[PDB]
């Protein structure tokens, strides 16, 4: 993390929102993440935030 | 913690 994204699995300069699913400890940018506003990231990282892998595996 | 962690940048 903090240099690749697994959604996006490439190297980025440190830049735009950032957003990091508390469960698994891992950095992401927003945008691959659905997040397009600070605003709904805000909301969202207050009730909590999962990555693409907690999705799948919390729900069976 | 509470939430999630983000970060702006
Ligand atoms: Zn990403
Ligand atoms: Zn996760």
């Amino acid at each position: 993390s903090l240099v690749t994204c697994p959604i996006c699995h490439a190297p980025y300069v440190e830049e735009d929102l950032l957003i990091q699913c508390r469960h698994c400890e891992r950095w992401m940018h927003a945008g691959c993440e659905s997040l397009f506003t600070e605003d709904d990231v805000e909301q969202a990282a207050d009730e909590g935030f999962d990555c693409v892998s907690c999705q799948p595996y919390v729900v069976k | 913690g509470v939430g999630g962690s983000w970060g702006v940048f």
